[PDB]
């Protein structure tokens, strides 16, 4: 069974340079790997087959190339019809079937801009339903990678709050996050004071936002 | 014209079944494979099903070996795939797509997709969300909503920029929630008043409400 | 008597898989012009283990869904080996035209039998290219099917014959595939092979697999 192995786990880039992806296989597969670019919500559509072929509907700006186990894909010119997720599949016989990857997700450079965090307290409104949310909101920040912890009487909670992430926004090539914690109400009387850290390579030292009130 | 359109995309309860079609147009029907590819919500790609160009023999991944049906009946120039014995992991973006080789065996590669139809499992019930309150920023959390899609707006989309709205997730309750945000500068603060306006057409709940402090 | 209708049962069991393996995993084949062919008789032809390997390239087969062979038994099953210009992979077909389509191979037309083919280059070829493999380029006519031809006898573009020693004009047939290492996709050397299942009015054939069940006992009256 091939279970693809692709390199490095993302990209970040400015447009105009070379974008140089690896994907290598766990086997031998001669000439058999093609490359799949994923826009956001979009269609997925073939680039390459047979790992160097350049499929109809592609610019000659892309190349590919590699046999065996390793596979790589080429990009000159970054353009935003490029910044999108990429894969790498190739097929099996034991048992029979197909293999994609993992996917690399691109991301663009621009001057690097740390978060403005914000805290939102949780409202009457959702106690009138008898469930107590929370959310700790993270805007304008880059890398991906950022990190939110609650303290509650000093109390780290895990596994009980859900946080998502948008996509890069166009115009200042930035992300938001933001967390929910959902707690029975019998959890939201218990204490009073409730804040939230963060912790990013944007920020010198961790950032409470905090209130005190229940 | 050279598509294909998906269709049959809907929600249904664990163990019960499903059978979604794929329309094809601008081509030979009956010279290419045709596949199913899945794709799970935040996660990436998984090859499900494959039929010859002529149907003779067909092949399933493991996840659903001996529970799904991949057929094609040239006549209406329509691929099939049935469902059954459906369990909560099955959620997905079903993207029918074409073989690239004309008149080939092989089968390796998707040149064509789908636009892909959202399938989704669960016992809760079609239910309207519950929008719900919370430079400066403020918004309105979107609660407990079942299923897809719901389109926020400020003021009635009169204005979008430096806003955000952020992805669906699933809890374990059975149902969804998100939120939307803006910022606003500081002194806008008591100014100017804020309504959210969001829609949820399936259940056409057309719910708005002001943000105050 | 009679009972309910589930007790019917198949598989009078056999077993002995043959030598596909030994055609398709040839350490090396011959050159088109003196393309390799062999008999295979006497054996259960197993083709789910031909599909199913993904380490295939190009691989079609016309007149039957494959799948419905497997039950269909022919005789004299008699397979080909030889390596082509990554390209032509396609024009080794029935009924097609081009270069090989007459001076290196014709393929019978209504030609029910299969083509299977594929990308090697991880063997066949060597930093410089492996210069064992020669092809034709002249020829009086087109061929007929399935016949070779082998010969140091020349074409005469001219009206003086060459006799025997290469000139500016003799135009000496075989002339040799130069493969690389890195050269592009469509100038890979494509590894190819073709089956032909040709029942000559022969009585005695020999047949296939049909994979299996499980018995169950104490059912009486049907088969
Ligand atoms: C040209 O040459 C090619 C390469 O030499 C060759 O490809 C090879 O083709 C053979 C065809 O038989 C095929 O063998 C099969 O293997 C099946 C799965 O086992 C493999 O492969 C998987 C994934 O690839 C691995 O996870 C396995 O570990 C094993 O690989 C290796 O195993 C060795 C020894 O343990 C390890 O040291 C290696 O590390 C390991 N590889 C890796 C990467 O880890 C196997 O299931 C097949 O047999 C069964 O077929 C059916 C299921 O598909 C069953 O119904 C059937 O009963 C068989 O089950 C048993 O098989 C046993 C095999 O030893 C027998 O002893 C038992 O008797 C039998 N059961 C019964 C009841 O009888 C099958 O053996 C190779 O996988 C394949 N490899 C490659 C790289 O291509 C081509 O076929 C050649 N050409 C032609 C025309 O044949
Ligand atoms: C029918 O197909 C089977 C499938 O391999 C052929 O193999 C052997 O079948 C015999 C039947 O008597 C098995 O004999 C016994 O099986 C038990 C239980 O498996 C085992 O414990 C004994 O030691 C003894 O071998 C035999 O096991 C089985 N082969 C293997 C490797 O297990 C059989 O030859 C086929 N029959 C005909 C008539 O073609």
């Amino acid at each position: 069974e091939i279970v693809l192995t692709q390199s490095p786990a993302t990209l970040s880039l400015s447009p105009g340079e070379r974008a140089t992806l690896s994907c290598r296989a766990s086997q031998s597969v001669s000439t058999y790997l093609a490359w799949y670019q994923q826009k956001f919500g979009q269609a997925p559509r073939l680039l390459i087959y047979d790992a160097s072929n350049r499929a109809t509907g592609i610019p000659a700006r892309f190349s590919g190339s590699g046999s065996g186990t390793d596979f790589t894909l080429t990009i000159s010119s970054l353009e935003p019809e490029d910044f999108a997720v990429y894969y790498c599949q190739c097929r099996s016989n034991w048992p029979p079937g197909i293999t994609f990857g993992q996917g690399t997700r691109l991301e663009i450079k621009r001057t690097v801009a740390a978060p403005s965090v914000f805290i939102f307290p949780p409202s009457d409104e959702q106690l009138k339903s008898g469930t107590a949310s929370v959310v700790c909101l993270l805007n304008n920040f880059y890398p991906r990678e950022a990190k939110v912890q609650w303290k509650v009487d000093n109390a780290l909670q895990s596994g009980n709050s859900q946080e998502s992430v948008t996509e890069q926004d166009s115009k200042d090539s930035t992300y938001s996050l933001s967390s929910t914690l959902t707690l029975s109400k019998a959890d939201y009387e218990k204490h009073k004071v409730y804040a939230c850290e963060v912790t990013h390579q944007g920020l010198s030292s961790p950032v409470t936002k905090s209130f005190n009130r229940g | 014209q050279v598509q294909l359109v998906e269709s049959g995309g809907g929600v249904v309860q664990p163990g019960r079944s499903l059978r979604l079609s794929c329309a094809a147009s601008g081509f030979t029907f009956s010279s290419y494979g045709m596949h199913w590819v899945r794709q799970a919500p935040g996660k990436g790609l998984e090859w499900v099903a494959v039929i010859w160009y002529d149907g003779t023999n067909t092949y399933y991944a493991d996840s659903v070996k001996g529970r799904f049906t991949i057929s094609r009946d040239n006549s209406k120039n329509t691929l099939y795939l049935q469902m059954n014995s459906l369990r909560a992991e099955d959620t997905a973006v079903y993207y029918c797509a074409r073989d690239l080789a004309y008149r080939d065996y092989v089968w390796r590669y998707f040149d064509l997709w789908g636009r892909g139809t959202l399938v989704t499992v669960s016992g809760a019930s079609t239910k309207g969300p519950s929008v719900f309150p919370l430079t400066a920023a403020l918004g309105c959390l979107v609660k407990d909503y079942f299923p897809e899609p719901v389109t926020v707006s400020w003021n009635s989309g009169a204005l979008t920029s430096g806003v955000h709205t952020f992805p669906a997730v699933l809890q374990s309750s059975g149902l969804y929630s998100l939120s939307s945000v803006v910022t606003v500068p500081s002194s806008s603060l008591g100014t100017q008043t804020y309504i959210c306006n969001v829609n949820h057409k399936p259940s056409n709940t057309k719910v708005d409400k002001r943000v105050e402090p | 008597r009679v009972q309910p209708t589930e007790s019917i049962v198949r598989f009078p069991n056999i077993t002995n898989l043959c030598p596909f393996g030994e055609v398709f995993n040839a350490t090396r084949f011959a050159s088109v012009y003196a393309w390799n062919r062999k008999r295979i008789s006497n054996c259960v032809a197993d083709y789910s283990v031909l599909y199913n390997s993904a380490s295939f390239s190009t691989f079609k087969c016309y007149g039957v869904s494959p799948t419905k062979l497997n039950d269909l038994c022919f005789t004299n099953v008699y397979a080909d080996s030889f390596v082509i210009r990554g390209d032509e992979v396609r024009q080794i077909a029935p009924g097609q035209t081009g270069k090989i389509a007459d001076y290196n191979y014709k393929l019978p037309d209504d030609f029910t039998g299969c083509v299977i083919a594929w990308n090697s280059n991880n063997l066949d070829s060597k930093v410089g290219g492996n210069y064992n493999y020669l092809y034709r380029l002249f020829r009086k006519s087109n061929l007929k099917p399935f016949e070779r031809d082998i010969s140091t006898e020349i074409y005469q573009a001219g009206s003086t014959p060459c006799n025997g020693v290469e000139g500016f004009n003799c135009y000496f047939p075989l002339q040799s595939y130069g493969f690389q290492p890195t050269n592009g996709v469509g100038y890979q050397p494509y590894r190819v092979v073709v089956l032909s299942f040709e029942l000559l009015h022969a009585p005695a054939t020999v047949c296939g697999p049909k994979k299996s069940t499980n018995l169950v006992k104490n059912k009486c009256v049907n088969f």
